């Protein structure tokens, strides 16, 4: 029900910030001026023609229109009921971990964005760190409030089957797949057995803001014996 | 292996430290006040202190509940313990307790607890340890979460505490570790030693069991009168042995929805066979399932019948226990006892004195109560009174202290808490004005126990005592010769003489001699029974004296059938014929297995029916003869123990001058005599009260209240009342008819 | 602090009274017949009469339902008395009768009630008070809507009084009177008083006794003949100490169509 809106007030002002504009990209999008065509994601056009209008924005690419918006609605509701177990599930303590882990992933999926020449790229992270996040979260049912005939094994396919409907080009979230395939590894199998080189470089810009980062033990009293 | 050992419940009561064996201690090397690193499940590992203390087996390592929570384990588990001496003295400990103690109070825990508990302890102290401490009523948790050096440090001068910060919760497992175990019970040996030795091999290792191919018991019942802890004893049990104790309440099945109950009672029976080996409970089955014929109803019929189904159904299939609670075992309906249902059953009874204490003392835990405390006269008077009464006397008695304290003109908002609790004492005045206050639910009710008149409290005919004793505990305790010689031993004897001969007071005397358990039953509740409620009660006092075998049954007014046989009534005749006639059934139906005696008594044994005088039936008789002289001085001197003994004079001519008479008669002499001793007290002390009041400070000198002293004058007008209590002729009536007998 | 008093229950039933001990009376030099000024909850304001009472404990004041709902505060409570000297003799009061309280009387209230019962008082009122008066067979309420001066005021033989008009509407925190009480009850004080004992104090101290962690009654058994006083007894308790009383019937429940019920 309507109860995003304390999640979203509870919030402090950065991290509020951030997912605001994750989750408001699309709507800012639909200023009206700058028509969604714009940016289809041509890796190709870029790299060989000019394409000025595609820099890095092709990389956050969302269409949305009249017979849409109202699906738009749910799209962000079930961001919500993500983002509220996602930031709890998996990594809920690591503030800058965050940020870094989220800038690795984004570089990866980027990569092999460029390798391809597909369109959309949010909703393939969104569920690629949806599954690398369930995959720990594996065999429990959760029903909602109007919700009581909640059976098990059919939730990834209809959601498929939901987003197949409405559009095409579905392979797509497969690449997706790809780079959560890696997040997982990089939770279970890269740091210990491969030993090589790491493309991944974490720069100071995070540690310079530090958000809560808090191990102080208030203050202390003198014992004796 | 000088690895594993397995544990056992620790005898001592400090956290830190455990008893170890002499052999044990050699062959791993470590000593008094050595630290040793204990690893346990889950990667749990914990710092203890090594304690000499032989009374431990070398296989058993003594440990008690906070380790066992500590270590994240339960009752014989398997843990390594190894040398470990190496840990360093701490600098800092940020530490927070558990969140369920703000509850009203607000408090700095640093000096009402910490302090307290660590003043020179010395206690090893490791990252995500858990411990407790008792204060003024509540026993408070407390987490360490950082220490200084990481893990290891103790309790030491250079230690700075962080104990800032809101409480965090109870960690996870922990939350049902808050209170319910095995010490939280007394006066139940027996019962939770039969319940632990028939219950712990299934659940400890179900895989084990049904491996082997025997059958697990699956009906336990049992009945007592409510409030006795059997909720709590399940639940406790439940929570030490390890399952997924599911309760399920009585009176709310029923009315539920109509007929939607056994959905839900389906619905529960598949979740626990869901959920691994479970214990699941159900109280006041007669609430559930009464007696067919109580029925009204058709629905009812039909959960009782689906019950049934469910529970016969469960045969194997999992590791699953039946627990059940009820009152009265009648009650339920019988086809509720066949072989695969309902089979084993137990009676909860009432605790005695040292059970009394014993819950008291449990109960009288948190509290520090004034140093006046004499519970043990407390719990001879509360004879009839169980644990919920007593945890009610506990609780009133605090609550009467705190008033005593009186509101200090305050609003006790967060403000005073911490200077009371810490402050508090519990008067003797407070325990008088709680017995004043006392409404016993017992009350009229049978209670089976060991009597504890002995020998020496009897003082005459030791021939009788030599033969009772012969007769009884030889065949118990030499079956060898019996089975060797081949034959069966008596099991009831009379006894007729003149009344107010204590055969009752013999009765007890050798009942506590055998040290077994005694039952009193008197003529009038007898022939109360007589008219409809007879079989029944038969049946289940033969019964309860079976099951708590050895025992001496006992029988009183064993004449008042044949009183009222013969007389101007004639009403209760047949009625006592049945009676009679039920009694000699059943004690011809008891078996030669069950080691329980039985003893009549009267004092006009003419009138009883010949049939009672039968082989297998009453056969061996005792007559009791009169007191006399070094009867009577045995008797005067056994029971003249009192306080106010005076200096006395010769109990030889004492006897003289009552010769022909019973010890009632002695005993009304003597109690007369105190009396006459207390009126001359009451009235010396209101003549002292009179010339105090009438001439102001008239004994300024301190003297002490007149002595206690019985004088000779007093025993005069004792026996100027030389009572005949027994006839005369009779005597040689009861001698003939013995001699008549004696042919 | 010998200034601030704990109100309890009293025992004058006279409007105008606060029974202070003789040591009361000389630590604070107070005269008898004084007014005196009475601080309490609800940022409410006072005047009374000091009168005389060796029963109560130096700490203890004794005080009637009248001013204790004055002062909008129940029994327990803690209240600040001071002398106030300072009070000077009444010249008009404007008093407006409750609108329940003067049905069916078609009478002068001049000359029946307001005479006998102002008749040498000398009363102390403030503005916002409300006293009750007793009549023929009827006891009325009049509020003090207007006085001079305002707002605490002397009741004097030189004052002119006026009740005509519409009757003022109900207020809400009022506590109004005519309510059963402690008073209400004969010939049962032994009973009232064992029962007042063990349920006081969970009541008033929701958390001490909480933070003592001792468990509390929850059920207790009246018995004995119809129309005793069983429902007036439970009304007056909730009524005096201040609770949230709820009243259900038997016969009601078995009105109804089962499950509903
Ligand atoms: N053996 C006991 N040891 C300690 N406390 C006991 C014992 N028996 C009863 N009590 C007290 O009574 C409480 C439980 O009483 P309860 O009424 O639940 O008894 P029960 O036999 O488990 O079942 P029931 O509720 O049907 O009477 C405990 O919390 C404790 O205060
Ligand atoms: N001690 C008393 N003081 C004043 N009035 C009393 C007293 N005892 C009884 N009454 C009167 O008797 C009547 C009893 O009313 P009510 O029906 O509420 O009492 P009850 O005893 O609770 O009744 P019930 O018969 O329903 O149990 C009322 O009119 C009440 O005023
Ligand atoms: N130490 C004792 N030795 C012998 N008899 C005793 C002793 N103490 C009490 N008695 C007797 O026990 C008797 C109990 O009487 P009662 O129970 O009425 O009948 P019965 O004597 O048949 O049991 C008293 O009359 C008293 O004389």
């Amino acid at each position: 029900m309507s109860d995003i809106g304390d999640w979203f007030r509870s919030i402090p002002a950065i991290t509020r910030y951030w997912f605001a504009a994750t989750v408001a990209v699309p709507l800012v999008g639909k200023l009206g001026l700058i028509s969604p065509a714009y940016l289809f994601l041509w890796p190709e056009a870029f790299l060989y023609r000019f394409q000025i209008w595609r820099p890095i924005t092709a990389t956050f690419y969302f269409p949305v229109g009249p017979g849409t918006g109202f699906l738009y609605l749910v799209n962000l509701y079930f961001l919500y009921q993500y983002s509220t177990r996602l930031e709890t599930g998996a990594f809920d303590g690591r503030p800058a971990d965050y940020l870094f882990m989220l800038l690795f992933n984004w570089i990866c999926i980027v990569i092999t964005g460029l390798a391809m020449d597909m369109q959309l790229l949010m909703i393939p992270l969104i569920m690629s760190v949806l599954y690398v996040w369930a995959q720990l979260n594996r065999d429990m049912i959760v029903s909602f409030w109007f919700g009581t005939r909640f059976k098990a094994c059919y939730l990834p396919w209809v959601i498929l089957g939901f987003n197949y409907i409405i559009g095409g080009s579905v392979i797509n979230e497969l690449i997706g797949n790809l780079v959560g395939h890696l997040y997982f590894f990089l939770m279970f199998r890269y740091p210990m057995d491969l030993g090589g080189r790491n493309f991944l470089s974490t720069p100071q810009f995070l540690y310079r803001w530090l958000p809560s980062r808090r191990h102080n033990w208030g203050q202390g009293f003198r014992l004796g014996d | 292996r000088p690895n594993r050992l397995i544990v056992d419940e620790a005898i001592n009561e400090d956290n830190s430290v455990v008893s170890l064996s002499q052999p044990k201690m050699d062959e791993l090397q470590l000593f008094r006040g050595d630290t040793v690193l204990l690893k346990g499940k889950k990667r749990r590992e914990a710092v203890c202190i090594v304690l000499s203390d032989d009374t431990c087996s070398d296989e058993k390592i003594r440990m008690n509940r906070v380790v066992r929570n500590n270590l994240r384990v339960r009752l014989g588990d398997v843990i390594s313990i190894q040398p470990c001496p190496d840990v360093k003295y701490g600098k800092r400990i940020h530490v927070l307790p558990i969140d369920d103690t703000v509850e009203g109070i607000t408090g700095n825990l640093f000096e009402v607890y910490l302090k307290p508990y660590f003043l020179e302890a010395y206690r090893p102290i490791r990252k995500g340890d858990i411990f407790l401490v008792r204060g003024g009523m509540r026993a408070v948790e407390f987490k360490v979460v950082e220490t200084d050096p990481s893990p290891y440090c103790i309790v030491a001068p250079d230690t700075v505490i962080h104990c800032e910060g809101e409480p965090i919760k109870r960690e996870d497992e922990e939350e049902s570790l808050n209170e319910v175990g095995y010490d939280d019970i007394g006066g139940c040996r027996k019962q939770l030693a039969q319940i632990k030795e028939m219950v712990e091999l299934p659940l400890r290792h179900p895989a084990l069991f049904k491996a082997i191919g025997v059958k697990p018991p699956r009906g336990i019942l049992l009945y007592g009168p409510p409030g006795t802890g059997k909720t709590l004893i399940a639940r406790a049990v439940a929570n030490e042995t390890g399952a997924f104790f599911f309760l399920i309440n009585g009176p709310e099945i029923m009315s539920k929805l109509a007929g939607e109950s056994e959905s839900n009672l389906r619905k529960a029976f598949e979740e626990a066979e869901k959920n691994a080996p479970a214990i699941i409970f159900i109280d006041e089955l007669d609430a559930i399932a009464p007696k067919r014929e109580k029925t009204h109803g058709e629905v009812e019929r039909r959960i009782v019948s689906q019950l049934l189904t469910l529970m016969d159904g469960l045969k194997q299939r999992a590791h699953v226990i039946v627990m059940a609670a009820t009152n009265r075992p009648n009650s339920i309906d019988p086809a509720l006892r066949r072989f695969g249902r309902f089979d084993r059953e137990v009676d909860i009874g009432i605790p005695d004195a040292t059970g009394r204490l014993e819950i008291l003392q449990i109960h009288t835990k948190n509290m520090k109560l004034a140093d006046d405390v004499d519970l043990e006269q407390v719990a001879n008077e509360t004879h009839g009174h169980v644990g919920a009464d007593l945890a009610a006397l506990c609780s009133e008695a605090a609550l009467q202290a705190i008033r005593k304290k009186m509101d200090l003109i305050d609003l006790e908002d967060e403000t005073i808490d911490a200077e009371v609790m810490n402050s508090l004492a519990v008067t003797m005045d407070d325990f008088r004005w709680a017995l004043s206050q006392s409404n016993p639910s017992a009350l009229r009710e049978t209670v089976v126990e060991v009597p504890q008149v002995t020998w020496e409290d009897i003082g005459g005919l030791e021939d009788v005592k030599r033969e009772l004793q012969e007769l009884v505990q030889y065949p118990v305790e030499h079956p060898d010769k019996f089975l060797k010689f081949g034959m069966t031993p008596s099991k009831g004897v009379l006894f007729y003489g003149p009344p107010g001969c204590g055969k009752t007071l013999l009765a007890k005397a050798i009942a506590n001699e055998c040290q077994a358990n005694f039952i009193s039953i008197k003529g009038p509740e007898l022939l109360t029974m007589w008219f409809g409620e007879s079989e029944a009660n038969v049946r289940e006092i033969f019964d309860k004296a079976r099951q708590a075998a050895p025992c001496v049954l006992f029988f009183d007014e064993l004449d008042s059938i044949a009183k009222a046989r013969g007389g101007n009534i004639g009403d209760g005749g047949g009625a006592a014929d049945r009676v009679i006639n039920q009694i000699l059934t059943e004690m011809d139906g008891m078996s030669t297995k069950k080691n329980v005696f039985i003893i009549g008594a009267t004092n006009r044994p003419d009138i009883i029916d010949p049939a009672i005088l039968r082989p297998g039936r009453l056969d061996q008789l005792i007559y009791i003869p009169l007191p006399d002289e070094k009867s009577r001085v045995a008797i005067l001197k056994a029971n003249l123990r009192k306080s106010p003994v005076a200096k006395d004079v010769d109990l030889e001519f004492l006897a003289k001058m009552t010769n022909g008479f019973s010890g009632a008669d002695l005993t009304e002499i003597c109690q007369r005599a105190c009396k006459l001793a207390i009126r001359e007290s009451i009235e010396s002390e209101i003549r002292r009260e009179r010339e105090r009041q009438t001439n102001p400070s008239a004994m300024e000198v301190e003297e002490d209240d007149p002595v206690p002293e019985i004088r000779r004058d007093h025993f005069e007008e004792a026996m100027r009342f030389a009572r005949r209590s027994v006839s005369d002729n009779d005597i040689r009536k009861y001698e003939m008819f013995a001699q008549t007998l004696q042919q």
